[PDB]
């Protein structure tokens, strides 16, 4: 809930659970996959889609029900004269499954001409470069976007925050629920002393 | 694997380096118009150094890829302008031989040899604010005996050049290489060939020649008052009364005649001075042009990457009005923005060109731009044309909403605008086709000079004042063939510039001439003008026409209901003055 009205994010959509609802849910595990990319493929980054970023390199999963973090930056990922530091592949001889990283390095065969170590004619290197540069349009400005993945399994979840408190009065009749028990009655001062875990 | 699949990544991978090599020759580019240093030159040349040899370097893998088997009628497209050769097709000591040729035609059109004093705009005021028959003729005269006559060994040597290099290419001669780019090689269906540009093109002159007869017999007429010994009422206008060194601009034959004098031209300057602008407050309300029509708004790093004033005479930095793209989302601007009215038309002609390479932006760089030259500057021209109409500035900043004008004003404003659009048509039409006969071998090596003043009389009507002999020569002293451009961009830039005005004018509710449509206020006009500046190189003009327009080829017709008040007058106005003129007359 803190982090909504904060006002301080270009992007902050989520897919079937309500922002203000999953504040007094619990999960299981939260994952946080980071990642910059450019202003035209954060469309993409969504449950359904395709072309050539969200097919080679991250794959959202077709029952995603999570939220999607992105802000406006170009000091914290862009340096003065062009930075060239994030790499991002193009073409692949495969696709990518939900929820999978590669680091590996090959080039791309294209028609004939097998490539394996080798390149020139008919292979490509995929590994390209974005080109964040502060002196470019809006579209070309990066975005530093936090995927936050929630999955629930048969273990107990260890993350719920249910909700906030309250003041405390008492020599009143009136309602009260301390824990998960839900009573009705006049609270007094009492001297005898419980155990020191009950 | 397919053919056509693995040509694709041949493209991709290209398009992801070039972008960033003419970057940087554009960034170099600016920090030279910026800061006049002698470092910025070398930085640009060692930026176009890369950018020509990569470009050269790919051109020769990709004539191993079959071009007859591109099914998807867009790759082809894409591959054209990357198989090109260019000049460099011949000889190693022949590509060196041939650009010096464009050195020396270049050279002394820079310099000055009438005494010193340059052509432009130096001799150009002498010979048309001057109101004298001797003073004019002699600075005439003395320019084709000094640089017509060092450029008859250098225009023979053009001729064989360009000739070999146009036929290693699959081709013809030099003038069938520029008809290439109108030819349609995309999308079938709408048959367009090279040979398809000959006619058409001598159609509308026959339709165009009387309003031409009624334009030039004004002119004609209104200087028997001062020459009525030389200028016969039946006689032509020789070459050294036209304001010009070839007759191209007649905008400076305006000082002298004057059509009415109760009502002087339109000056949108006074309404300027009211507003209290700052120069960059021009770039404000030129903005809102494009918005309340439809176009897309402008970027935000636009107003921080492009120079909106003057930095003065106290820093070193030069401004011209020009189309800079540096690609990637960049686009800047460098202009002289003052305080006046010629400063605010020229603003909207430049503004069309950054607007069109926004239409594209998300293409890759193979589809940018139009496949055929001259089109982006008929984008230009129907927004300041649009700039100077009293019935659409009444609707936005400058001026007073509560601002018409009247039949006596009128004819100030289509006469100004007929001795630059349309006064430079038939002289267009002259070259291009005087020189498809010199490439091709229908005019002999020693009839250049015989039969270029054959062609004036009857295309343009100007007469010989000096009998050129086989030792001068005229065209070698052109700006676009000392810098080897090609002449027929500005043929089809008037005649596009009345038809996209047409098309976007009747679809809002609005007929008959175009010289007080409005444009403000409607969003059907600029949804259907974006259409086509969206497709680029991707489809032919062809095709992309009919999105607009509605045709295939150019037409005329459009533009005489723009000079429709201007072609009545001028018929009762020519009709006691030999209407047209002839060509028994002489002047010497």
């Amino acid at each position: 809930s803190v982090l909504y009205n904060s006002a301080s994010f270009s992007t902050f959509k989520c897919y079937g659970v309500s922002p203000t609802k999953l504040n007094d849910l619990c999960f299981t595990n939260v994952y946080a996959d980071s990642f910059v990319i450019r202003g035209d493929e954060v469309r993409q980054i969504a449950p359904g889609q395709t072309g050539k970023i969200a097919d080679y390199n991250y794959k959202l999963p077709d029952d995603f029900t999570g939220c999607v973090i992105a802000w406006n930056s170009n000091n914290l990922d862009s340096k003065v004269g062009g930075n060239y530091n994030y790499l991002y592949r193009l073409f692949r001889k495969s696709n990518l499954k939900p929820f999978e990283r590669d680091i590996s390095t090959e080039i791309y065969q294209a028609g004939s001409t097998p490539c394996n170590g080798v390149e020139g004619f008919n292979c490509y290197f995929p590994l390209q470069s974005y080109g964040f540069q502060p002196t470019n349009g809006v579209g070309y400005q990066p975005y530093r976007v936090v995927v936050l993945s929630f999955e629930l399994l048969h273990a107990p979840a260890t993350v719920c925050g249910p909700k906030k408190s309250t003041n405390l009065v008492k020599n009143k009749c009136v309602n009260f629920n301390f824990n998960g028990l839900t009573g009705t009655g006049v609270l007094t001062e009492s001297n005898k002393k419980f155990l020191p875990f009950q | 694997s397919t053919i056509e699949e693995q040509a694709k990544t041949f493209l991709d991978k290209f398009n992801h380096e070039a972008e960033d090599l003419f970057y940087q020759s554009s960034l170099a580019s600016w920090n030279y118009n910026t800061n006049i240093t002698e470092e910025n030159v070398q930085n640009m040349n060692n930026a176009g150094d890369k950018w020509s040899a990569f470009l050269k370097e790919q051109s020769t893998l990709a004539q191993m890829y079959p071009l007859q088997e591109i099914q998807n009628l867009t790759v082809k497209l894409q591959l054209q302008a990357l198989q090109q050769n260019g000049s460099s097709v011949l000889s190693e000591d022949k590509s060196k031989r041939l650009n010096t040729i464009l050195n020396t035609m270049s050279t002394i059109y820079s310099t000055g040899k009438v005494c010193c004093l340059l052509l432009e705009p130096g001799l150009n005021e002498i010979m048309a604010n001057s109101l004298d028959y001797n003073e004019r003729l002699w600075a005439w005269e003395s320019w084709r005996s000094e640089v017509g006559k060092q450029l008859r060994p250098l225009y023979e040597e053009y001729v064989v050049l360009k000739n070999e290099m146009a036929r290693a290419n699959h081709y013809e001669d030099y003038g069938d290489y520029w008809r290439g780019d109108y030819e349609v090689n995309g999308v079938d269906g709408y048959d367009y060939s090279r040979g398809q540009l000959i006619e058409d093109v001598e159609h509308t002159f026959e339709e165009i020649k009387p309003l031409y007869e009624h334009l030039h017999a004004y002119v004609r007429a209104k200087l028997m008052n001062a020459y009525p010994s030389y200028i016969s009422p039946i006689g032509c206008l020789p070459a050294h009364l036209l304001g010009d060194m070839w007759g191209r601009f007649w905008t400076n034959l305006y000082s002298l005649t004057v059509p009415f004098g109760q009502k002087p031209n339109i000056d949108v300057t006074d309404a300027m001075v009211d507003q209290a602008w700052d120069a960059q407050r021009i770039f404000k309300e030129a903005e809102k042009f494009f918005v309340s029509v439809g176009l897309p708004n402008m970027t935000q790093g636009f107003w921080e990457n492009s120079m909106l004033t003057d930095p003065g005479n106290v820093q070193k930095a030069v401004c011209h009005p020009t189309a800079w793209d540096l690609g990637k989302g960049d686009f800047r601007i460098l202009m002289c923005t003052k305080v006046t009215m010629d400063d605010f038309l020229t603003a909207h002609h430049e503004m069309g060109h950054i607007q069109y390479d926004m239409a594209y932006a998300a293409q890759p760089f193979l589809l940018r731009n139009g496949a055929n030259e001259g089109f982006h500057e008929a984008v230009g021209e129907i927004m300041s044309l649009s700039a100077a109409t009293p019935k659409h500035l009444k609707s936005i900043g400058l001026l007073s909403p509560d601002f018409q004008e009247d039949n006596e004003t009128e004819i100030n404003f289509l006469l100004k605008q007929a001795l630059t659009i349309v006064g430079t048509l038939p002289f267009t039409y002259m070259l291009e086709k005087w020189r498809w006969m010199v490439f091709k071998g229908e005019i002999p090596k020693d009839q250049w000079m015989k039969k270029w003043w054959e062609m004036k009389r009857e295309i343009v009507g100007v007469v010989e004042p000096v009998p050129h002999d086989e030792t001068y020569c005229d065209p070698a002293s052109l700006f676009h063939v000392s810098n080897d451009y090609s002449f027929i961009r500005y043929y089809t830039r008037t005649l596009y510039q009345f038809q996209f005005q047409e098309a976007l004018c009747q679809a809002a509710k609005h007929e008959g001439p175009l010289h007080k449509c409005d444009i403000s206020n409607s969003t059907e006009a600029g949804q259907k003008l974006f259409n086509m500046l969206r497709l680029g190189k991707s489809e032919p003009w062809t095709l992309a026409l009919e999105n607009v327009v509605g045709a295939k080829n150019m037409n005329v017709r459009p533009l005489l209901n723009y000079f429709e008040p201007l072609f009545t007058w001028l018929k009762d106005q020519n009709k006691n003055s030999f209407v047209g003129w002839s060509t028994d007359w002489s002047p010497y």
